[PDB]
């Protein structure tokens, strides 16, 4: 049979998919928080 | 003092034209603009050309010429060592050479584009230095060592699980690779980098949303270790350790096949120095 | 035949460098 | 082994160390 | 105020269901117990 | 009110 | 004499920099050349096997 | 209500020593700070000291016994001396001769006690000042792998010789032997995850350090006050990484990335090492059954022969 | 300050730039002649096309 | 106030459909059950 | 306003079409079912 | 207005030079001509 | 004044120097001229 | 106040139950004591 | 004021004397010239 | 403070010392001369 | 003023003398030219 | 302070440091006497120079 | 004003002299040309 | 302080650097003479070109 | 301060440092005498140059 | 400061550096004399150039 054993999905492919999806979602949320409106020093006066 | 700024004003304040490397060499940058969020300039086009061509060549050498759709069972391999430093379009290892050259172009373009963007924002050149360390690591692995050894077949294959076979066979050809001094220094610096990253992350997170002063963390790091480094010192240590970790491990892999053949016979001098040779008895000799 | 050509090219390089240095460093410097 | 090409490549590997050394020297000089 | 949002419940349940369905289909496919997708 | 750390301190 | 680089050609510092660069290149070439000439002229060839 | 001066200049057991602080000049010039001391010496700190030095004394005296009480041979052979766990003929027994495994047992017990007491020290000293407890849980994540290596993997395998010896060279030998015994460790998927996280940690440390030093002209390294209002340095760092990658972060959540990337390494490594002997006795064969090994029918072996 | 420059090339050249340009073209022609001689000699030594 | 936006629903559903289509085509091709692209 | 812009739709569609075209050409050439590029 | 003569000169010159170098290298590597041959 | 004569002089000089070095290296390390070893 | 919050109890109990279920299924089904999914 | 304090002189001299005593004792013991602790 | 004189003298000293050591160790381990022979 | 302090020169001289004495004793003991501590 | 110490050594010692010094020097003298006796006994037992 | 400091010159010369003396003494001992510490 | 350095070299040299320079050039000349004598002696001993 | 130091060495020494110097010089002289005696005895035992 | 230094070397040396320098040069001269004597003795014993 051309198929991997069940341990192949348990130990290899599900963790890889989890890592990729988690990286994408964490990047989305950190970039969403970073580029919002909060207290900043005015660039005109500060420089 | 401080007020709410929506980050559109901070991006539009700092955009300036023409302060890059090509703007200083030719007097103008041909591609000086922004696409979406990215800054396109010169070296931003060379890099993208290299990226596209490298991906295309890699996938053609994998899917075709090997007939496998399994991404984890490809062997994108160089020419044999009997071909020397020759390249032939009609022989195996041609799409490995094309991919290697395209990837080199992409990485050097990325480095030069980082230098450009540093120049636009009036920053220092720390990020290009730190990235150039690992770019030089790639260059010594794929260019300098194969040329010194004498063949393009001394480079590693670009397969996902199969480049780990090259690592294993090269490490066991020059057995014992653990006994390489520069290997030990590089491993020490990798472990230290991970420890320092954990320490800094913990330290900054532990004081974030609290009604405390900025001197509490110094007292914390002085009660436990007797010594607190400072705020710019920790980031300097991070930068320096990160770069040095790969700078030292370039030497080990370069000297493995050129000046040395055996890392167990390297340490044969230690027991023969006149200070302590000829002082033991049977099975404690040497 | 190789040593003669190497000598010829070395002589050409040296003469050219000396000539352009004399042209560059001509006149009273400031 | 040619021993001439090998030493040139070793020189390149050693030159790759230079920007970090310059960074340390710059930090030392600029903080009296 | 309610302990949990509706959005969190939807996300958790949907993700868990999709993962479990994929895992069970691939475990059953490679066992050889059923004559499914057999040459 | 809105702070870089996700807090909204008066 | 005409020049496009007055701050280098006319000054003493620029001429010093030019001469120093030329001398540095010459010395860097010469040291390597003489070292390898000596190495290959005195080191004996390996003995062929029996 | 926390008095930092009292926290740093108190007397007694629950207090500090080396009270008049020192000063080192080259640290001041390079790292920006040079004061050394005072150091807290309270309870949970004497216990770690005493147990660590008990274990170290045992190890060094056994080195001397092995050499023959000869100082010159001691100096010559110091970097390839070790004390090894009891061999495989013994199981997990403790009735082992002192020169065949008893010394290792005693020293390792004391080492366990010392690391646990150090965790307690970190926790309590974090609470005593005004800061939170994040270093203690990072140390706990690091200690998970330590206790897998030294206590739990031998326990599941059934012998003490599955654990490393105490020596400079002995750890390298343990790494080599453990990889060789259970197939090939390159085909261990949790070893792949561990290497992913370790190399990511090194990359992220270098990136953060370089980008904070590059923008340090505008005092960007004062990350405590930058989490209340961000000035030109942090704005420039954000713009740099946005124009390079298309996305950026804060002066707050970058250190979250740091913490979690450094934490995942030890957890994945512990899981992989524990599974290494007890469930999958051979990783290359498993990878063959799982379809992740390349065929390689005609190797060019002229590369691997002198 | 550009009276020596011909009227056609006034919007591009200066007085000193014209003289430096003339020197440059003379150097290029001399170098081309030397290159032709060197190529003829190298062919007489060993032809590179067979 | 609605829990989810329309944009997120569209993105998630479209990506899931495309990924599932690619995966099922790959599996059915590599099974060897159907003639399809045999030499 | 509106969920998506026009330019994002154009970019996504064009990129997806080009990638799929290249992938299908590579797979069909590698399959060996056609007498397409043979010495 | 977005197109300037100097930038196009730079781009075209760079492209021509790189193409010439690439074609020379490929033709030399092919071995179809008795050029610089031992 | 779009073009500066100084810039063109510098660029052309550097290009010529780089090309001379590259052609020397390519010709010398070939089957013919064999690094002048003969 | 109360020692614990309702949300914390729900999270801990749900995660513990799911993990225990998966672990027990793995331990029981991989022992070879029961004739399940066999060719 | 003064080159060295009395305390540092005492500490250094005492430590050096102890190290030398241990070194000489161990060298004489392991040399095998004197009977001392044998068999 | 200018850097040219100091840089030149330091690099000259280092180059001379390295060259002397390397040439002496190359000549010693070749056997062309008697020098330190048993 | 002074280029060197008295303390630094004393420390350096004492350390160098001790190290040289130990080195010479070790070399002479392992050379075997003298009887000295023989079994 | 500098009262019981002799006038020559005033710029170096206190009363307390002088007392501790004296204790140390007496200890060293006793140790040296014992060491000489021990070396004579060991030589009488088995000489180490032959 | 002064290109180099007196202290650094002293340090460098002294260290170089000591290193060269040790190197030459070990090379001449290892060569075997002189009797010296024989037997 | 430029009063002993000749007016030709004043932009490049200081009062101290002039003296240090002179010391360096004298050392270089002496070393060259010694090296020439050593190479003549070694060539008379055993010639390395044959 | 600089009272017992000779006027020639006042820029370099102090009273405490002068006293400690004298101690160190006497120690070195005694050590050298003992070392000379030891080397003569060891040569009389077995000469190390043959 | 530059009171004991000769007029020629005033821009280079201090008052104490001059004395330390003199000590160093005397030490070097003595070492050179001893080295010459030792090299003559060792050559008379066993010449190393044959
Ligand atoms: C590889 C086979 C052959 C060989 C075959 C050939 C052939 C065929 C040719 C050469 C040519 C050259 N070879 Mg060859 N060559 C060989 C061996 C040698 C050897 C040797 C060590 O034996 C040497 C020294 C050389 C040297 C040379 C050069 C003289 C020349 C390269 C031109 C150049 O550098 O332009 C680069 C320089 C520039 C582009 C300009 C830079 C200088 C300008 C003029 C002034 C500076 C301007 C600046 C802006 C001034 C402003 C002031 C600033 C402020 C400083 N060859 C071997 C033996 N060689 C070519 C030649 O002779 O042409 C003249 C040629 O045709
Ligand atoms: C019979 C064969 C095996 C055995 C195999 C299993 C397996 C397999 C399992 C158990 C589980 C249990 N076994 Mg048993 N068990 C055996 C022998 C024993 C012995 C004994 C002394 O012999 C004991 C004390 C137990 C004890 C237990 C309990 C710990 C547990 C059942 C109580 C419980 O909490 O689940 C009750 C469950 C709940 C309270 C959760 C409710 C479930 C919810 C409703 C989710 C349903 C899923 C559904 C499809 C989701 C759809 C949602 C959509 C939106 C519609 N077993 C023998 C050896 N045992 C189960 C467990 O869950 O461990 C914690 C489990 O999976
Ligand atoms: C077959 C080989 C022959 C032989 C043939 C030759 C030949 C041929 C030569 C020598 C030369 C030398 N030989 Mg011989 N030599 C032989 C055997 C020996 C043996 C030995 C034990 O066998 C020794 C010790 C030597 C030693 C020497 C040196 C005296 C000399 C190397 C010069 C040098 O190091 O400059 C390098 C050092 C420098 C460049 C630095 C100089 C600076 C000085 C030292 C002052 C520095 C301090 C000052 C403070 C500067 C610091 C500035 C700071 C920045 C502030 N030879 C055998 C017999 N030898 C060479 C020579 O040059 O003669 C003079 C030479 O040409
Ligand atoms: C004889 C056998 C070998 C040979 C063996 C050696 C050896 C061995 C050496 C040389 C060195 C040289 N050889 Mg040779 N050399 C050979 C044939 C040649 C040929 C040829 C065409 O055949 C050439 C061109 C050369 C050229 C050279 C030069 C590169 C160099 C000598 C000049 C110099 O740099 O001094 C320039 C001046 C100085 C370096 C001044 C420095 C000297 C100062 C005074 C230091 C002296 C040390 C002193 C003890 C310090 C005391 C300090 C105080 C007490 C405080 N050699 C043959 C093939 N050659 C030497 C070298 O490489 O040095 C760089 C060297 O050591
Ligand atoms: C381990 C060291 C202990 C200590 C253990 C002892 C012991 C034991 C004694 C003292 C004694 C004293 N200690 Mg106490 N003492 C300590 C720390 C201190 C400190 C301090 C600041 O820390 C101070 C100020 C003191 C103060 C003192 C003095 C009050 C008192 C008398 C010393 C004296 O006059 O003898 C002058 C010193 C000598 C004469 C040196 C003698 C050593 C001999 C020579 C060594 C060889 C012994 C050999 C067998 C006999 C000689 C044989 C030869 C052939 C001649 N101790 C530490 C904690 N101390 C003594 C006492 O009488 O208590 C009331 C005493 O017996
Ligand atoms: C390192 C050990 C101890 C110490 C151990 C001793 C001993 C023992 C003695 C002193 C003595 C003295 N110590 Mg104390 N002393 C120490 C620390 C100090 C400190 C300090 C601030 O650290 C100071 C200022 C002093 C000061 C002093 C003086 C007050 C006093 C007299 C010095 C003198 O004139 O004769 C010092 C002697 C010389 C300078 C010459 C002797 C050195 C000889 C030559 C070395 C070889 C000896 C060997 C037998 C050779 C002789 C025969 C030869 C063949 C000719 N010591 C340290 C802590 N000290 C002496 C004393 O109190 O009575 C006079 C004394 O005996
Ligand atoms: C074995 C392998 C397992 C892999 C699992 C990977 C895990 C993935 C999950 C990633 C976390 C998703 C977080 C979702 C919720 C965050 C919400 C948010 O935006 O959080 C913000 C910060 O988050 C932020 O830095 C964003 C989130 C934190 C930064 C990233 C943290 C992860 C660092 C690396 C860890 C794994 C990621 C990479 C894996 C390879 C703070 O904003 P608040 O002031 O609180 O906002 C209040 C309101 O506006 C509503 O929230
Ligand atoms: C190792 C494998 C190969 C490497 C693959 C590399 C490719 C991708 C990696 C990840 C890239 C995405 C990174 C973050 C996403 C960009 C963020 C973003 O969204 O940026 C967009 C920019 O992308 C734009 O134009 C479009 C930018 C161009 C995207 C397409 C680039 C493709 C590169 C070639 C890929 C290989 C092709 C090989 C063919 C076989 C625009 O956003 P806006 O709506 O204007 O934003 C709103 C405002 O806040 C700012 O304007
Ligand atoms: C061959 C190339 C050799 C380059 C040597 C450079 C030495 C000086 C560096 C320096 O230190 O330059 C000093 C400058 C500026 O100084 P600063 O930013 O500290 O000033 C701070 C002001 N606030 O930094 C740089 O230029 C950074 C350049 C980064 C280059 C790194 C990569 C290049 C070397 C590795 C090779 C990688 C592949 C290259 C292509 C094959
Ligand atoms: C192991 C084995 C052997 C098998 C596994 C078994 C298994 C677990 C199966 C699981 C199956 C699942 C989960 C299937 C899911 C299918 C989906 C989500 C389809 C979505 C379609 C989405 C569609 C059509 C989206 C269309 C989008 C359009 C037309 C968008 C149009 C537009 C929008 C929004 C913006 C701009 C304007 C425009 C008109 C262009
Ligand atoms: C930038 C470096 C490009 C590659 C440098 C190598 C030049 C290729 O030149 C090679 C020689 O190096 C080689 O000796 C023989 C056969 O091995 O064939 C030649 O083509
Ligand atoms: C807290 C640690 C858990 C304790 C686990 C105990 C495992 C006991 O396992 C022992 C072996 O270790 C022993 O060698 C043989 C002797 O016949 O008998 C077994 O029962
Ligand atoms: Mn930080």
């Amino acid at each position: 049979s051309p198929w991997p054993v069940w341990s192949g999905y348990a130990l290899c492919f599900v963790p890889l998919a989890a890592v990729i999806l988690g990286f994408i979602i964490a990047a989305r949320f950190t970039d969403k928080q970073a580029t919002s409106a909060y207290l900043r020093l005015d660039p005109a006066k500060a420089n | 003092s401080a007020e709410v700024i929506p980050f559109s004003i901070i991006e539009e304040f700092y955009k300036r034209p023409g302060k890059t490397l090509a703007a200083r060499f030719f007097g103008v940058d041909p591609f000086d603009f922004w696409i979406g969020r990215f800054y396109v300039g010169l070296f931003g086009a060379i890099s993208i050309i290299g990226i596209i061509l490298g991906v295309a060549f890699y996938l053609y050498e994998g899917v075709v010429n090997e007939g496998t759709l399994n991404i984890l069972a490809m062997r994108i391999e160089p020419p044999p060592v009997s071909q020397g430093l020759n390249v032939d379009p009609a022989q195996p290892g041609f799409f490995w050479f094309l991919t290697m050259v395209a990837a080199t172009i992409a990485f050097v373009g990325w480095l030069l584009r980082q230098i450009d963007i540093s120049l636009k924002l009036d920053m220092g050149m720390e990020v290009p230095i730190a990235f150039g360390a690992v770019v030089s690591s790639w260059i010594t692995l794929q260019w300098l060592r194969p040329i010194a050894m004498g063949a393009w077949g001394h480079g590693f294959p670009l397969g996902i699980t199969h480049h780990l076979d090259w690592v294993s066979n090269i490490g066991y050809q020059y057995y014992n690779f653990f006994y390489n001094p520069f290997h030990a220094i590089g491993i020490t610096l990798l472990f230290a980098s991970t420890l320092f990253l954990h320490m800094h992350g913990s330290a900054v997170l532990s004081e974030a949303k609290r009604n405390i002063s900025d001197q509490n963390i110094h007292v914390f790091w002085r009660n436990i270790l007797g010594y607190s480094i400072g705020e710019i010192g920790i980031h300097r240590v991070a930068f320096w350790t990160g770069a040095a970790s790969v700078l030292f491990s370039n030497l080990c892999i370069f000297l493995s096949g050129t000046f040395v053949k055996d890392w167990n016979a390297f340490w044969g001098f230690w027991d023969k120095m006149p200070i302590w040779n000829g002082v033991g008895q049977g099975a404690l000799v040497a | 035949m190789a040593p003669f050509l190497m000598a010829f090219f070395t002589i050409v390089l040296i003469v050219a460098t000396l000539y352009f240095l004399s042209m560059i460093m001509s006149g009273k410097p400031e | 082994m040619n021993w001439i090409v090998a030493t040139f490549m070793l020189m390149f590997v050693l030159v790759a160390f230079l920007p970090l050394v310059v960074s340390l020297a710059y930090t030392w000089v600029t903080n009296p | 105020d309610r302990p949990f949002e509706f959005r969190t419940s939807v996300v958790v349940s949907t993700l868990l269901g999709l993962v479990m369905a994929l895992l069970i289909h691939f475990v059953v496919l490679s066992s050889g117990a059923f004559n499914w997708l057999r040459a | 009110a809105a702070a870089p750390a996700g807090a909204a301190a008066a | 004499p005409p020049t496009l680089f007055p701050e280098i050609t006319n000054t003493v510092r620029g001429r010093f920099y030019i001469v120093a660069g030329i001398i540095s290149v010459v010395m860097a070439v010469a040291s390597i050349a003489i070292f390898w000439w000596i190495f290959y002229t005195i080191t004996p060839a390996p003995a062929p096997p029996l | 209500p926390i008095d930092l001066h009292d926290e740093e200049y108190r007397d007694g057991l629950e207090g500090t020593i080396a009270k008049p602080p020192g000063h080192v000049g080259w640290m001041q010039r390079l790292l920006g700070e040079g004061q050394v001391g005072p150091i807290y010496v309270g309870l949970w700190g004497v216990i770690s000291f005493i147990t660590f030095f008990a274990s170290a004394f045992i190890i060094l005296v056994d080195y001397g016994r092995q050499v023959g009480w000869n100082p010159i041979i001691y100096l010559r052979e110091f970097w390839n001396l070790a004390v090894y766990p009891p061999p495989t003929e013994y199981g997990l027994s403790w009735n082992v001769p002192w020169d065949k495994g008893g010394a290792w047992l005693a020293a390792t017990f004391f080492l366990h006690i010392s690391v646990l007491t150090w965790w307690a020290r970190l926790y309590t000293r974090a609470k005593a000042t005004g800061v939170g407890t994040q270093l203690a849980w990072g140390f706990a994540s690091a200690l998970s792998l330590y206790f897998v290596i030294y206590l739990f993997h031998p326990l599941a395998l059934g012998n003490w010789s599955a654990a490393p010896g105490h020596g400079f060279r002995a750890i390298l030998d343990w790494t080599n032997y453990v990889s060789i015994h259970w197939g090939n460790f390159y085909y261990n998927p949790f070893h792949m995850l561990s290497i992913f996280f370790l190399l990511g940690s090194t990359l992220l440390l270098a990136m953060h350090g370089a980008t904070i030093v590059a923008t340090s002209k505008w005092k960007s390294e004062m990350e405590f006050t930058e989490m209340m209002a961000e000035g030109p340095g942090t704005q420039r760092a954000q713009l740099f990484w946005r124009w390079v990658m298309g996305w950026n972060a804060n002066s707050y959540n970058i250190h979250i990335w740091a913490w979690w990337f450094a934490a995942f390494t030890a957890i994945t490594g512990a899981i992989g090492l524990f599974l290494s002997g007890t469930l999958v006795p051979d990783w290359y064969a498993w990878g063959e059954t799982a379809k992740i090994v390349a065929p390689w029918p005609n190797p060019d072996w002229a590369q691997y022969v002198f | 300050q550009n009276d020596l420059v011909p009227d056609q090339w006034k919007p591009l050249f200066n007085n000193a730039e014209w003289l430096v340009h003339d020197i440059v073209v003379k150097t290029i022609y001399g170098g081309l002649i030397i290159a032709v001689i060197a190529h003829v000699l190298c062919w007489a030594w060993t032809p590179w096309i067979r």
